[PDB]
RNA sequence: ACGGAGCCAGCGAGUACAACCUUGGCCGAGAGGUCUGGGUAAUCUUGUGAAACUCCGUCGUGCUGGGGAUAGAGCAUUGUAAUUAUUGCUCUUCAACGAGGAAUUCCUAGUAAGCGCAAGUCAUCAGCUUGCGUUGAUUACGUCCCUGCCCUUUGUACACACC
């Protein structure tokens, strides 16, 4: 284990803070950071698509990807 | 117009027919459902837990529906796959009987399948009704 | 322009590609010059073609790998490992998203970013091992030209697939990277430092 | 790297002790009639353009 | 009465006839329409004879197939090698010449098989070998 | 967030974090397969992480894995059954188990039989072949 | 990998004096019990709707949900007989191995390598061999450097012939 799988109170304040405004964007992007580790990015970016926010081009599982909505 | 069942795509045909059936709860449910393994051979069982048994139910029905006569070992057979046998080549081998079975029985009371000459389960008059029914809200759905 | 209208129902979307413009899969295929002697007419861009996924009678004469177009190399070279081996549906939908991560970074044709990936990462001299006597001196040897993109094409499926060996960066993301650091000659990417390391190793031995 | 141009005027046969070596004449396309010997590894055809760092250097057989 | 000629396309086992009419469009697939098919990212290969030429062809030629043999994959060659005989069939007998040869020369700057027919069929596996070159792994120690 | 981690369970550790199922299978008894029967049982969410739980759930599964037939159970997804003369089964998961099968295993060393003398060796007992399986011993 | 959903082949084989292949219907969480057939076989099993695959979800780079070996208890079946686990199944037991050192085998296109299926032996037993069809590459399209084979020209004190 290498930490960052954890679900935080703290965290959460900080992924609403750095969701806006990125190029890339999917469960590949995310874990580079050492943020929410492996599927819990998943439910973490299934948020971000909900209410607009960011919007998708790709839809599969193990590929997606996401782009800012302009 | 021509309102079929083949317009529809097959993915997307049971997805209409699971939340119509949900709706009622007039399809019966055995009593197996959660104490379940799904086939002979399947380590984890099923991830969907509730509903589950509306999806496998409607799948059953559009395939009776296609076919000339469908029986409960044919179906397990299809619904079946591979396996992890030991430290051997993968096999194939029939699913669970007794959850296709029960699917078979209970929608004959609720008016879809009928009993055929010769050998199988072919569809009664009123269990086309309800197949031509969320085909065409399906339709809908996407038009 | 003009929907045509028939008993079955096609969407509009799939219409308007039609007629007017011979696309890929929805971008452009045309355009995209190569503008390096050696890698021309080898490197086709000419043949426009939708999918992907042919039949093939390309291995047979001898210089007819050149007929092929260069989505389908790529294709091809992911197929290695015995694992992977057959199975193009698998490379074909990766290869998919591959070029949807290139028209995403600052717009582009992606095979603009492919084609010259590929003249960034294709040696100049490799030395072929001569005896004369029996010790593994190197004589400096040239390449070209078919050798230049066989090669390419190789060492940007290596890089990739090593890098997402135990990793959330599945392929697609990976292999995206490789093309756009050889487009955008960077000296990070293993494409042109394999590449830059057999320079190099001719002119010791010049 | 000083990048010299290059064509291919005739194709020399299938030279060396092993099989994975041809030799080949260059003529280049800048500074036209210049004729140097020297192999090329892959496959040739006439017509063709080779890239090369080093060129007015000549080639042997290989052993 | 109405113009029936019984085309049929070919790709190793996998065999598809196309029984074309006249009416008002149809080009379905085992019951659906051409939208279908079901590999799914390999409905745009099935679009090929149709994206060329063009969807006003298609305004009176009514096809239907059934496809048998072969596997997933397979059976798409065997549909678009089945499509493009269709036309080819309607535009011969009861239309001018030199559209039904636009059709031709067309197919061939984009061939992909189309109307010729597939060479390669599979070979017998020999003994002694995990296959027919193949061989097994030999000892001498 | 972060309620307790480790966090016993009839002496034996369970993990914070993780899952329902993955966390349960360090208890030397409960499998991959035992803990979604019993989480069946109580009905909770295989989605959650689970170290951080209810006080309530935990003493609702133990009541769970001590008693095999009063809950709702087949009684054919049991470890052990059938013990002493004639009469009723019943099973254990915890430190109870590790206990219950070298004293098991006594029975077969004291009645003396084909299992038991090659227990004594350290040897293959469920007929394979002895000329390469496993060139260490124990 | 673990879930559903989608769902396509070709080679074969098969009892009436025996006990063969065996759909359809009930019993069972499985394996398997039973009532019935049909078939001496492009007629019934059988469309041998077989796998790998396709597509949305669950896990995500931790010997982990990967991997399945050792283990214990019982429920089935074939046998006069299964304790020296015949065979399959049901929960538990949960290891070894983070792409393999010198060496070394097979291979130029529907081939290689994934993938299962059928037959052969068969009262009951494929991790085997012989056959079939799906998925379908990279790389030569040349050479005697290595390991051996054919001729010519040379030398022989060998001719059960350089062991």
């Amino acid at each position: 284990a290498k930490h960052a799988v954890v679900l935080d109170q703290d965290k959460f304040d900080r992924i609403m803070k750095e969701a806006p405004t990125y190029r890339y964007v999917s469960v590949s992007v995310l874990v580079d950071r050492f943020k929410l580790g492996g599927s819990l990015a998943r439910v973490a970016l299934r948020h971000l698509e909900n209410e607009g926010i960011i919007k998708p081009v790709s839809k599969h599982s193990k590929q997606a990807i996401y782009t800012r909505a302009t | 117009p021509g309102v079929s069942v083949r317009d529809v795509p097959a993915q997307d045909f049971i997805n209409n027919y699971a939340s119509f059936l949900q709706r009622q709860g007039k399809l019966e449910v055995p009593g197996y459902v959660d104490i379940v393994k799904t086939s002979a051979g399947n380590e984890l069982p099923p991830q969907d837990s509730e509903g589950w048994f509306y999806k496998r139910a409607a799948s059953v029905a559009r395939h009776i529906y296609l076919r000339k006569q469908v029986g409960v070992g044919k179906l397990n057979k299809l619904y079946g796959g591979a396996k992890n046998r030991g430290v051997r080549p993968h096999k194939h081998v029939d699913a669970s009987g007794s959850i296709n079975r029960k699917v078979l029985q209970s929608l004959e009371k609720l008016g879809v399948v009928e009993i055929s000459p010769k050998g199988g389960r072919r569809i009664s008059d009123n269990g086309l009704r309800d197949l031509d029914r969320i085909a065409a809200a399906t339709l809908e759905d996407e038009e | 322009f003009v929907p045509v209208e028939l008993a079955t129902t096609i969407p509009v979307e799939i219409q308007q590609a039609q007629q007017e413009i011979k696309l890929f899969n929805k971008w452009s295929f045309e355009d995209v010059e190569v503008k390096d002697a050696s890698l021309v007419d080898y490197i086709q861009i000419s043949k426009p073609i939708y999918v992907a996924h042919t039949a093939g009678r390309y291995a047979n004469k001898r210089f007819r790998k050149a007929q092929c177009p260069i989505v389908e190399r790529l294709t091809n070279s992911l197929m290695m490992n015995g694992r992977n081996n057959g199975k193009k549906l698998k490379a074909v939908r990766i290869v998919k998203h591959t070029l949807e991560i290139i028209n995403v970074l600052t717009d582009q044709n992606p095979l603009q970013v492919v084609v010259d990936a590929i003249i960034n990462s294709g040696p100049r001299e490799d030395t072929t091992r001569v005896g004369g006597g029996g010790a593994a001196r190197r004589q400096a040897v040239d390449v070209s030209p078919l050798r230049r993109v066989n090669q390419s094409i190789a060492l940007l499926t290596i890089g990739a697939r090593e890098a997402a060996f135990r990793n959330i960066k599945t392929i697609a993301e990976t292999l995206a990277e490789e093309l756009i650091n050889a487009a955008k000659g960077s000296s990070t990417s293993y494409a042109i430092k394999k590449k830059d390391e057999l320079e190099r190793v001719a002119k010791s031995n010049r | 790297t000083p990048v010299t141009l290059a064509k291919v005027i005739k194709v020399l046969g299938r030279t060396g002790s092993r099989g994975g070596v041809t030799q080949v004449r260059v003529e280049f396309l800048e500074d036209t009639t210049r004729t140097i010997v020297r192999n090329v590894k892959g496959p040739v055809r006439e017509g063709d353009i080779l890239v090369l760092m080093e060129s007015e250097r000549e080639a042997r057989r290989l052993r | 009465t109405v113009p029936s000629v019984q085309t049929f396309g070919k790709k190793k086992s996998a065999t598809a006839v196309a029984h074309v009419k006249a009416g008002k469009g149809l080009i379905k697939v085992n019951g659906s329409p051409i939208t279908l098919v079901q590999p799914e990212i390999l409905r745009f290969k099935v679009y090929e004879p149709l994206l060329l030429v063009g969807l006003d062809k298609f305004a009176n030629i009514d096809i239907r197939v059934k496809v048998t043999g072969g596997g997933h994959v397979s059976q798409v060659y065997a549909i678009r090698q089945a499509i493009a005989k269709g036309l080819v069939a309607y535009h011969q007998k009861f239309v001018d010449e030199q559209s039904k040869n636009e059709l031709k020369k067309a197919f061939t700057s984009y061939d992909r098989t189309l109307l010729i027919a597939d060479s390669r069929r599979p070979e017998p596996k020999k003994f002694g070998g995990r296959g027919a070159r193949s061989r097994f792994q030999k000892s001498y120690r | 967030g972060s309620f307790q981690h480790i966090l016993r369970l009839l002496n034996t550790n369970v993990d914070g974090n993780i899952n329902v199922v993955y966390a349960l299978t360090t208890i030397r008894g409960v499998g991959r397969r035992y803990a979604n029967l019993v989480c069946k049982k109580a009905d909770v969410d295989l989605h959650k992480r689970a170290g951080e739980l209810t006080q309530e759930e935990l003493e609702r599964i133990v009541q769970i894995m001590q008693n095999p037939t009063h809950y709702k159970i087949p009684a054919w997804f049991l470890n052990r059954q059938k013990d002493v003369n004639d009469g009723k089964d019943y099973h254990s998961l915890a430190n109870n188990l590790e206990s219950k099968l070298r004293d098991d295993l006594e029975r077969l060393k004291k009645i003396r039989s084909h299992r038991g003398i090659r227990h004594f060796w350290g040897l293959r007992v469920r007929g394979q072949h002895t000329k390469t399986t496993g060139r260490r011993r124990a």
